């Protein structure tokens, strides 16, 4: 990664319908991996961008960052070919916060 | 002159060596405070047993209803009023007495404890009414066994009646 | 910090650090359409060494880009990659904050 | 965090479940909109009741 | 007039003479209290070493977390209610003990810090529930690899157990 | 917590009750919605009135 | 401080400081004629007791 200057970060997405073994693959792989699992809520209420950025930057090491049921933090289909994603939650977190958090300049 | 001038002119002054005296006073009162501190100190470290219970810890209902239940023939007490339904079926008012805040002192497994009720002091915690009430356990002794047995027996006088 | 680049952040009315000095990309890491990079980095260039042009004609000494287009093309990667370049650091700003008021974007 | 300091020995009891969130036309909808007084969300109950951290 | 007439004047009463003695009792006092201000400064800067631990780093709960674990025999302790997992597949209530605020002796690597906890102030803090607590290791030397030590054996003891 | 406080040989009042939920029209609809001013819920008035801890 | 007075007041408490050492920092961002702008470090009198002749 880094003698071509790709950003040394990944991620993953399971999909599927309930009751399949997404957690409890994901719990199975952290205890295979000796990591750990930092549980995040998106639909929070006291989460903004700038803190979102901040608690992905001070993640343990050596650890799994976990973001469960990511569809539910904003609207989708019928909004999301609307001009807005708007954001169904609690706190004051945006979809472009949240993709900048993922990916962008200070990831 | 400040070295040579001065010894001459403090020994002109009989009252310096009055004064002189009164400094060695000064010396042995500032002395004497620290002193009080060090051993105060070293007692408490080498002699003494604390522990204490903050409001957050389900410890703290736990041993307050303890010493509610185990306080002897305690007179520093404050009232809790609550209903109580008889096994007729019907209910009546049950003054019941808990401990009110101070120094109170128990006699368990042959020492002398102290226990103590500290009060309100801010108005602020969590997961409360926000009292921020404790107790402290004080006794005179090395091991530490007697406050662990103290806390088995509050969590099985908890779950007994 | 230098071989490294600063990104800073609004803390409430200032610009602070946010953690540590992040490592450069290089330049040619970042593979966009033929020219264009050598493109940008050549206005943004002559625009720094020429604030005399600028003064003498009473035109604000103020320059903004603009780079649009679909998502995982190469933007975010590229104003890094150019940042690097131009050994400049980089201000972090969220339109859709909270605490963000007009005299404070300011 | 009350599902996971829950007193040993003790069942707990979520009564009418049904009233915490939308249903039928809404839970055909996309969202599942919480109708309650507070700050709570379907994932977050889906999750403690059955997640990573019960 | 100011000069000449007070000096006659002072002379005429016997008691200044004692009280111009007091004049020096009175600075030398004065002396005495700025003496021990700057030996103690001089004392703490050359021969003691201190390192504070704020509540809002990570190293705070590590360096408390090696505190609860090696704490000796510290006869000052607070309790700490948790439920502990056996392997068994139930769990039980896990009595844990944490040393409760006050000042703290150990005998790390042959020398005699004094940790101590430091209370809730005014209630105010950020990224926990605003305690604002601390803990402030201080010891007689001039090394700083003490304390370098205890940080890197908290940190290995977390990532252990 | 008030319903179980009560003074003993008391009866307890809740005079006009049909003015704290919604009804008739909203009643064949999913949500017994509340309206009025504070943080009670249909459910809970259920639950006090007769439930488990009544 | 509600008064326009306080403002000028203090820049000329700043300005016409003589030689007082008790001063405190003020950063500030200033513009060259160049076109350029450069950290200027400014101080003004910190709190306390301060003699003018
Ligand atoms: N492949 C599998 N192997 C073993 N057990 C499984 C598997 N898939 C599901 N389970 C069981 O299903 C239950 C819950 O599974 P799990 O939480 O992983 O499903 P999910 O629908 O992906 O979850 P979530 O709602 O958290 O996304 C557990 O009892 C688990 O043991
Ligand atoms: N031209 C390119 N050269 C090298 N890597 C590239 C290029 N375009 C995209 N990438 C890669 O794509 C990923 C993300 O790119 P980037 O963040 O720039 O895309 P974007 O869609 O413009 O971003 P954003 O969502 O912030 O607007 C990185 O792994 C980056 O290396
Ligand atoms: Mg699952
Ligand atoms: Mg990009």
């Amino acid at each position: 990664y880094i003698d071509r200057g790709i950003p040394y970060r990944r991620g993953y997405l399971l999909y599927g319908p309930p009751g399949c073994g997404k957690s409890s693959f994901i719990t199975a792989l952290a205890g295979e991996l000796e990591h750990s699992i930092c549980l995040l809520s998106l639909t929070d209420s006291s989460l903004s961008d700038d803190r979102l950025n901040h608690l992905l930057s001070v993640a343990p090491q050596q650890s799994l960052v976990l973001l469960e049921d990511v569809d539910a933090a904003f609207l989708s289909r019928d909004l999301a070919v609307e001009n807005p994603i708007k954001y169904q939650g609690l706190g004051r977190l945006t979809f472009s916060g949240l993709l900048n958090a993922l990916d962008g300049v200070a990831s | 002159m400040p070295f040579s001038d001065f010894v001459l002119a403090l020994k002109d002054n009989p009252y310096f060596g009055a004064g002189f005296g009164l400094v060695g006073v000064g010396t042995a009162l500032a002395m004497a405070r620290k002193g009080a501190q060090l051993g105060l100190v070293a007692f408490r470290r080498h002699y003494m047993i604390t522990l204490e219970v903050p409001a957050r810890d389900r410890s703290y209902a736990w041993l307050l209803s303890w010493l509610t239940r185990h306080s002897t023939r305690t007179q520093h007490l404050s009232v809790e009023t609550s209903y109580l339904q008889h096994e007729s079926g019907r209910i009546s008012t049950k003054f019941e007495f808990i401990p009110s805040p101070g120094n109170h002192f128990i006699w368990y497994q042959g020492k002398w404890i102290r226990v103590e009720r500290n009060r309100d002091m801010q108005m602020v915690d969590l997961q409360t009414g926000t009292p921020w009430e404790s107790v402290t356990f004080t006794a005179l002794g090395t091991d530490r066994k007697v406050f662990f047995n103290i806390l088995e027996e509050a969590r099985a006088l908890a779950l007994q009646q | 910090e230098e071989g490294k680049t600063v990104m800073y952040t609004a803390v409430g009315s200032e610009w602070r650090t946010f953690g540590y000095p992040r490592r450069r990309r290089p330049l040619d890491s970042v593979v966009l359409q033929q020219g264009l990079a050598d493109r940008i980095v050549k206005d943004i260039r002559e625009f720094i060494d020429n604030p005399k042009w600028y003064i003498d004609r009473g035109i604000p000494y103020r320059r903004g880009y603009l780079l649009y287009g679909p998502p995982g093309c190469g933007k975010s990667s590229f104003i890094t990659a150019l940042a690097g370049e131009l050994e400049h650091s980089i201000c972090l700003l969220s339109l859709t904050d909270s605490s963000l008021s007009d005299d404070r974007l300011n």
